[PDB]
RNA sequence: AAAAAUGCACAAAAA
RNA sequence: CCUGGUCCACCCGUGACGCUGAGGCGCGAAAGCGUGGGGAGCAAACCGGAUUAGAUACCCGGGUAGUCCACGCCCUAAACGAUGCGCGCUAGGUCUCUGGGUCUCCUGGGGGCCGAAGCUAACGCGUUAAGCGCGCCGCCUGGGGAGUACGGCCGCAAGGC
RNA sequence: UAGCGCCGGCCAACUCCGUGCCAGCAGCCGCGGUAAUACGGAGGGCGCGAGCGUUACCCGGAUUCACUGGGCGUAAAGGGCGUGUAGGCGGCCUGGGGCGUCCCAUGUGAAAGACCACGGCUCAACCGUGGGGGAGCGUGGGAUACGCUCAGGCUAGACG
């Protein structure tokens, strides 16, 4: 069914990450590939390829991490630590430039669609635009 | 020399435990025969040098491994080849805290130090007719769990289990303390907790014999000189 | 109105010498020397763990007993020291300075910051040319603070003034000794005036 | 060179036949107002032994904390059991906002200026235990980029 | 698978 | 005999035709109610015998509504998994019901235990989520007063909302 | 001219006496039953000072109506269960339009007040002069990712 395909896709992250998994398949869209273009871009995945599985297209998506660690738990740091939708079907989120957030004084990133495409805080600042904001990663 | 072929191994040391598998462990298994798994051995020897030379490195820089296993299996075969590197070793019922209470439990080794002093010694029959008896069976039972405890009265650099789940506890230990974890892990236990992994089974003593042979050589030709092979064939079924 | 009466009581109780007096605090009284505990019956008393509270509520009294200033004069003076382009602790202590009743005693003519406020009030002082009265006016750079001639003879500012050859005024302040006239420089810093006080408290203690 | 704070001492008590019996834990902070903080948590038969062990378990729990001119790099927030701190940087200036167990802590690791508020439960002991956490997870932007590379 | 009802208001301290 | 839901295999057809759902409508244990019937055993109420200080109870002997059927009402409940519905995502182990397969094994839809990660105040939950997410509905906002009063709607009444 | 409030914890300030569950205090927890830092006087301290207290009311602390920023197994909280009206939400591909959204341009957004400077009353309070700006809404020009709508295709949802 899938009422928010892009968030679907947020957590399938999320969940994929937390548990270590080298790959995880998204169903696949035009615009979850603008995104997850931008987050290969900013380094938060290796990156994705189109495949396809029981002839149905997909984005098999490479995660990325930290080093193992030391002290009990050895289990690495995390690339993204945290990932959240903001504007959603229920309430859809539209910031205009001089309202659009800094995501951990910068060192997150804040993807957002304008009408000159899918964007970052700093992208989306700089071409001077705003417009739905899609989600926040740091 | 060091290194080891697949001639021997392949007999009797491929996989080992059926469907009580640890799921982490899948990079290890390479297909499922007779409803047991059975080990990878070409990522053995991909690990088992990775590990090797973490050993090798440490045997010539100087420092200690602490040999641990507690099963029937392991429980001779560790015996004789943690001495035969003159190293510290638990064959017997690995205690709490050994590793994180250690000033304290090394306290039984001074008392160990103490009962070694009277043995035909003097003011041992200025003792009681009774409690002769007595203060020599404290040092028998002593004896029994501290004999490879006995050396290094600083704790390791390393740590070399059997079955890491027979002894969680002592990885755990280990790994609160910082003190790298290495052992032969089987399916039946988890990668990761591990440091430096020899995946291979765990059980089958002839399996043991062959892994902690070689690996103790490594040890030798390490720090200096070398030996012949140690005593295995004995019993061995 | 300002604080009247026993005044080493506060040396006594602040526990260290605020120079509330003229030089008798500096001679071996100041209260402090005899008696170096807090007033009234309980002073030789053992202490107690003093609250988070009471640490900064003190700071801020003596601070503010310092310049014998009430407290509402002092609160606005904070609340203005606040927004405050500015480090903000800094700002409240160049604010306090600048009080024509503190440049006087800080330049010396008079040696009591109690003494000053009496100086300024009887007509004993002048600003720019100007007598003023108000101990509360605040000066700024540039100003040129000098005894009124009316009376420039008063053997109690000559006397001061005689005396106070012998002394190097701050750097934010000149004084010309023959002229009976000084002048402000600029805005003292925290550094460029050390003060028993913890100014970090005091804005603790606002936060209430 | 460390520098121990305690911010709590608690009488509990136990049930015997006889009566209670009272047992004392006491939370202490450590740090060198350099960026090291560490905080324990002591219980033993009294007072003094427990802010013994409290001051030893500390300084055997400790954190990195990435001041930059005595404030923080990001803004983060943290929930240990029902409690929750938000740690947010300020300029210089400021000072830091605090109540006292966060102060405490914040105060004997570098920080001159911070905001924070409590929310949740605020028992001293959890709130503590999630402020730890909340410093722990700090990064910069050097950690970020070398999070992220690639090989 | 049990014979048997009830009990005066307020009340330390072990920093 | 009539009849609902449901699952599996084949991959044939339609082409988003979907989710949820304030109101509405319908169903709704037991007890209760109306009109008939039926009444063996049970058994509120009631009588008697024991017990007890008392015994309007507990045990024993009786025993009428009721329990049963038809039609028509009542609409409640510890009506409970005290856990709204749909969807996607997140280790395994083991028992069992019922399909399909190259019937050791694999695969699908149910029913139970133990458990990864995570969650949780704890207890615990955990691919039958209480985890990670989205949609939409219902509900909470200290305890008592009180699910009472008033009003309104519904019921033959009890009474219900 | 100096007064007023407080000194058990919260909360800054402690001792003697009197009283003896009395007289009394009390914002909340609670003090008083014959040694009371908690009552009343005292000495002594803390706070503010031409004021200090009290009562009443508003906001805050209260993410305690939660948009920011909460919840519903056992704490208050899932409707007894369905079926479904309106409403809300809505898979994959491509075009049109540009309603939402977004950008620039512009009119308006009175003065006072507030914020920032500088000045005028001996300071200040007051007061003057200048600067800084939104948001929203009108108009004009544009952008089209997303939501919308309109058209056309799909099979992964859903039905057969
Ligand atoms: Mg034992
Ligand atoms: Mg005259
Ligand atoms: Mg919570
Ligand atoms: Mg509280
Ligand atoms: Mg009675
Ligand atoms: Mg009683
Ligand atoms: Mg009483
Ligand atoms: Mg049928
Ligand atoms: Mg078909
Ligand atoms: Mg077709
Ligand atoms: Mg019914
Ligand atoms: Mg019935
Ligand atoms: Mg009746
Ligand atoms: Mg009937
Ligand atoms: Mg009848
Ligand atoms: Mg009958
Ligand atoms: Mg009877
Ligand atoms: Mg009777
Ligand atoms: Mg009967
Ligand atoms: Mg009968
Ligand atoms: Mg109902
Ligand atoms: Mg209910
Ligand atoms: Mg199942
Ligand atoms: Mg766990
Ligand atoms: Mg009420
Ligand atoms: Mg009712
Ligand atoms: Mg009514
Ligand atoms: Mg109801
Ligand atoms: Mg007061
Ligand atoms: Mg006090
Ligand atoms: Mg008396
Ligand atoms: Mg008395
Ligand atoms: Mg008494
Ligand atoms: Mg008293
Ligand atoms: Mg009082
Ligand atoms: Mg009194
Ligand atoms: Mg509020
Ligand atoms: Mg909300
Ligand atoms: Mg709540
Ligand atoms: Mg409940
Ligand atoms: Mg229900
Ligand atoms: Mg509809
Ligand atoms: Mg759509
Ligand atoms: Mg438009
Ligand atoms: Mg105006
Ligand atoms: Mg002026
Ligand atoms: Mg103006
Ligand atoms: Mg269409
Ligand atoms: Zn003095």
């Amino acid at each position: 069914m899938l009422t928010d395909p892009i968030a679907d896709m947020l957590t399938r992250i999320r969940n994929a990450t937390r548990v270590y998994k080298e790959s995880t398949d998204v169903p696949a869209s035009r615009f979850k590939e603008e995104i997850l273009r931008i987050l290969a871009r900013e380094g938060f995945i290796k990156g994705y390829e189109r495949v396809d599985v029981d002839g149905k297209p997909y984005l098999r998506v490479y995660l990325k991490y930290g080093p193992r660690r030391q002290g009990p738990d050895p289990r690495p740091e995390q690339v993204i630590h945290h990932i959240r939708r903001i504007s959603k079907p229920g309430r859809r989120v539209y910031v205009g430039v001089k309202e659009i957030p800094r995501v951990r004084r910068g060192l997150g990133i804040a993807i957002l669609s304008t009408s000159k495409g899918v964007l970052t805080d700093r992208e989306a600042r700089k071409l001077g635009v705003g417009g739905e904001l899609i989600c926040e990663v740091w | 020399e060091i290194t080891v072929k697949e001639l021997l191994e392949a007999g009797v040391h491929f996989g080992h435990e059926r469907k009580r598998w640890n799921p982490k462990f899948a990079r290890y298994i390479y297909a499922e025969r007779n409803g047991i798994h059975i080990i990878d051995l070409q990522k053995t020897m991909e690990e088992l040098e990775r590990t090797f030379r973490f050993i090798e490195d440490l045997a010539m820089r100087g420092g200690t491994i602490l040999f641990v296993g507690t099963k029937k299996q392991a429980q001779d075969i560790v015996r004789m080849e943690a001495e035969r590197a003159g190293m510290p070793y638990v064959n017997q019922r690995w205690l709490g805290g050994m590793l994180t209470n250690f000033k304290t439990i090394s306290q039984r080794v001074h008392r160990l130090e103490e009962l070694e002093a009277l043995f035909a010694s003097p003011e041992i029959e200025e003792r009681p007719k009774k409690e002769q008896v007595r203060l020599k069976h404290e040092l028998e039972r002593l004896q029994k769990y501290l004999s490879g405890f006995r050396l290094l009265k600083r704790l390791p650099d390393a740590i070399f289990v059997v079955d890491p789940t027979k002894e969680a506890i002592a990885v755990r230990e280990a790994r609160k303390l910082f003190i790298p974890v290495i052992a032969l892990a089987d399916t039946d236990s988890d990668p990761d907790l591990v440091d430096y992994i020899i995946p291979g089974n765990d059980d089958a003593i002839r399996s043991i014999q062959l892994i902690l042979s070689r690996a103790v050589d490594l040890i030798i030709q390490a720090r200096g000189g070398v030996v012949e092979p140690s005593p295995s064939y004995a019993l061995v079924q | 109105g300002r604080y009247i009466g026993p005044v080493c009581r506060l040396c006594r109780r602040e526990g260290v010498k605020l120079y509330l007096k003229g030089e008798r605090c500096y001679s071996p009284k100041c209260a402090m020397e005899r008696r170096p505990y807090p007033p009234g019956q309980h002073g030789q008393k053992r202490a107690r763990r003093p609250s988070d509270y009471a640490v900064r509520l003190r700071e801020k009294q003596k601070l503010r007993r310092i310049y014998g200033i009430s407290e509402r004069q002092f609160r606005n003076l904070f609340e203005e020291a606040s927004k405050k382009k500015g480090v903000t602790g800094s700002v409240f202590l160049g604010l306090l300075e600048s009080r024509l009743d503190n440049v006087v005693y800080r330049l010396g003519f008079a040696v009591s910051r109690r003494q000053a406020r009496q100086l300024v009030r009887h007509g004993h002082i002048t600003v720019n040319g100007r007598r003023v009265d108000l101990p509360s006016y605040r000066v700024r750079p540039g100003d040129e603070i000098a005894v009124a001639e009316k009376s420039r003879n008063l053997e109690l500012i000559r006397q001061n003034l005689e005396a106070m050859k012998g002394r190097k005024v701050g750097p934010w302040l000149s004084l010309d000794v023959e002229g009976m006239k000084g002048k402000f420089l600029r805005l003292p810093d925290r550094e460029d005036l050390a003060l028993p006080v913890n100014e970090q408290l005091v804005i603790e203690f606002y936060s209430r | 060179d460390f520098e121990e704070k305690m911010i709590l001492i608690r009488r509990t008590a136990r049930m015997q036949a006889g009566g209670r019996r009272f047992r004392f834990g006491a939370l202490v902070v450590v740090g060198d107002r350099q960026g090291r903080v560490g905080l324990g948590f002591g219980k033993a038969p009294e007072v003094p032994l427990a802010v013994q062990k409290a001051g030893y378990y500390a300084r055997r729990n400790m954190v990195e904390v990435p001041l930059q001119n005595g404030t923080i790099p990001h803004e983060i927030e943290v929930e240990f059991g029902a409690s929750k701190i938000v740690l947010k940087p300020a300029a210089p200036g400021t000072g830091v906002i605090a109540g006292a167990v966060p102060r405490a802590i914040l105060e004997l690791a570098g920080v001159t200026d911070i905001l924070t508020k409590e929310l949740g439960s605020r028992n001293p002991i959890n709130i503590a235990y999630a402020t730890m956490e909340a410093l722990r997870q700090l990064r910069t932007k050097a950690d970020v980029e070398r999070l992220r590379k690639g090989e």
